[PDB]
């Protein structure tokens, strides 16, 4: 079971490289792992995360059709990093200590710190294989409705969403720096992912590497979380905390509905 | 735990997604800390 | 329709109203009231609402007197250089003197961002 | 010659004091050079107003001072004073401080220290 | 009393008009007064002084020669404001409520020829204008050596030889004005300084803001081990009067600092 | 009140030695 990683910049048919040798390799083999090191261009999940993720069925479209459960899930919050590359290699170890063929996606020590057999290119086996920002936003925003239509059997507003009061379920405000009292106003009406770790605020003061299991949309809070989750209802019990980062619910579910 | 299903509640229908406008119903001066 | 970060325009007003009617204790309620619409967008305000902010963070400083007049000094310099650089020859050499030359003397960058905050009152909020 | 320390005794104290942090010893010798200050009427050199001023912002960074909105001020304008009286880690920073977006906070808390490891070597 | 002010710039000569319009009315009048507005040009009184001046005799030599007790007095610290200008125009008000002919020598300017209800604009480059038409090192020697005239009244002995006066850290007051020094490291600021004897257990008995007074002389603290021995050239009937220390921009030449012999 | 002419020893120390008057107590006087 060679690790297979891949190494290349801005268009040249990775991510195509990736679903034509998972659909390759499903014909012989039984299955495949997967590990995701992109956070803007996320195949399996809505966009922000860094996930291990399985496939035991073909990827035969985009990737906002094919949307599966991580093995191992972390919600960074962020679509890049570009200022702070020591917790995404450092949460890359929180998520690779789970690991069939690895098919591993990038954006030295990448190419190292995962005891890899192969470092397949399409721009330690070389093999090389030599082969718009308002428009990768659509596909970001598109994941996110995708997640979204496993509500549906009716309106996002109209289902029946749940309750929580505020003593179970801590708070953190990821990539902010949100006042403490107010802190309701920045996770009313907002996209949270239902992550896992009486009177008002339970605030945390740090940022925890924990494993997020869902997202969930909250809808308001009169001085009680009502958290609408998509996430099935028997996982919702370990749900203990929000974490919101700097991912928004798409403005088309707040804008004008019917 | 307390993760209540909200059985019987009926005033989601026309446009709650946000409004559920004086600048204090969720105002806050106290809050907790965890480490 | 449209999204926006305040909520309603109460929000949008009690903020606009707070800011400069300051009381000492109504201008820090709105103060961190605009450190939530930086979550409301990701981690970004616009350079107006930021350069405003950084002005009255600056103002309730030496009125309070949080620290000395060289540490209190470079809170001012800074935020009138971010303003003037971002957003008469009374205030465009205030600059040059601040990060070119010997240290302004405090009453005059006091001055200078007292009289600046005057046009965010009156050409934004 | 008419100097501004007595002797070998703050010359040399404050030289040692001002690097050997013990986060009360930078203190002492902090408020020393206040009163070179006085001496030379109301002027210091412009290597010694940096060197102090970079330690004024670390004494409050230290301990705490305020939010992290108000170090980055104290920071950015010590560091953008430093670099235009006194390769392009450190000298494009100011660039960024003041024509740009504001640097994230560990970008002056690394440095900060960065430059005061210069005048350690150069002038102290 | 047609009060006389005097307007202009460097080098126009309205220094040596005083000096010849003092000398012709000496003879007539019997005594004139002097107001000094200039803090680095002052003619009888160490530099960075704010004086009501008096004459009764005449000013044959140049600024070091006539050193006399002004009537008013205030130590204002620095020789050039250039920053303040809302602090030398209140010390003016202090010094002319001390208020022949009075002639008033100046460096604001608008505001300098009001305030003052004048009769003369004599200007040597009611307002009778008869504005009649007429570099860092030499003007730096010629304020030091006024201050080395004041310092030559101790003289009958080394500078450091002659016996100093006294005074525990308990009755005098000390205010560093023109800085801003560490409330603890207070004491170097004030030893072999250049201090002016103004008047208004524990060892600083520190002020707070630095106060409007009537400086009676200036001093020399020699030293201070943990008593301010202070060297002073004012007359022992008015150290009495003294009891507060206000150390400024002034320091001493460093001539008297160096080597002695 | 007065000052004390000095009785004690001058000639031989200079101006200047008469951190060894180092302070962490001062009054304060409020105009």
């Amino acid at each position: 079971c060679p690790v297979i990683l891949v190494c290349g910049s801005q268009d040249v048919g990775k991510s195509t490289f990736n679903r034509y040798l998972i659909n390759h390799l499903l014909n012989s083999l039984p299955c495949v792992d997967y590990l995701e090191c992109d956070l803007g261009q996320t195949e399996f999940t809505p966009p922000g995360c860094i996930s291990l993720l399985n496939i035991t069925e073909p990827v035969l479209g985009p990737p906002f059709t094919h949307l599966r459960t991580p093995q191992k899930m972390v919600y960074y919050g962020k679509p890049s990093c570009k200022n702070n590359y020591e917790n995404y290699i450092d949460i890359v170890k929180y998520v690779f200590s789970a690991y069939s063929p690895l098919i591993v996606n990038t954006m030295i020590d990448l190419i190292r710190l995962l005891s890899p057999s192969h470092v397949v290119q399409f721009r330690h086996k070389l093999i090389g294989v030599y082969t718009r920002e308002s428009h990768n936003k659509i596909l970001r925003d598109l994941s996110i409705l995708s997640y979204l239509s496993q509500l549906q059997p009716s309106p996002l507003h109209s289902l029946t969403p749940y309750q929580v009061p505020f003593n179970a379920v801590a708070l953190r405000i990821t990539h902010s720096d949100v006042a403490p009292t107010h802190i309701l106003y920045a996770v009313n009406a907002s996209w949270v992912g239902l992550c896992k770790i009486t009177n008002g605020p339970i605030l945390l003061a740090q940022t925890p590497i924990c494993d997020c299991l869902g997202f969930g949309i909250c809808r308001g809070i009169d001085m009680l979380y009502h958290i609408l989750t998509p996430v099935p209802p028997e996982e919702l019990r370990t749900v203990n905390c929000l974490l919101v980062g700097a991912i928004a619910i798409p403005h088309c579910v707040l804008k004008c509905q019917r | 735990s307390a993760w209540q299903v909200s059985s019987e509640d009926v005033r989601w229908d026309t446009f709650p997604l946000g409004r559920m406008e004086d600048p204090a119903e969720l105002m806050l001066e106290n809050y907790d800390t965890m480490y | 329709g449209i999204v926006v970060a305040w909520l309603s325009r109460a929000e949008w007003d009690q903020v606009t109203v707070y800011l400069f009617c300051d009381d000492h204790k109504l201008q820090r309620y709105a103060l961190n009231r605009i450190t939530v619409w930086r979550s409301r967008s990701g981690n970004e305000l616009p350079l107006a609402v930021a350069s405003t902010a950084d002005l009255i963070r600056c103002k309730l400083l030496d009125v309070t007197g949080g620290l000395g007049t060289d540490e209190l000094r470079l809170l001012y310099g800074m935020a009138l250089v971010r303003f003037v650089n971002l957003i008469p020859d009374w205030i465009v050499d205030l600059r040059h003197e601040l990060t070119h030359k010997k240290m302004p003397h405090i009453n005059d960058c006091r001055r200078g961002c007292y009289f600046v905050l005057d046009w965010l009152q009156k050409t934004y909020w």
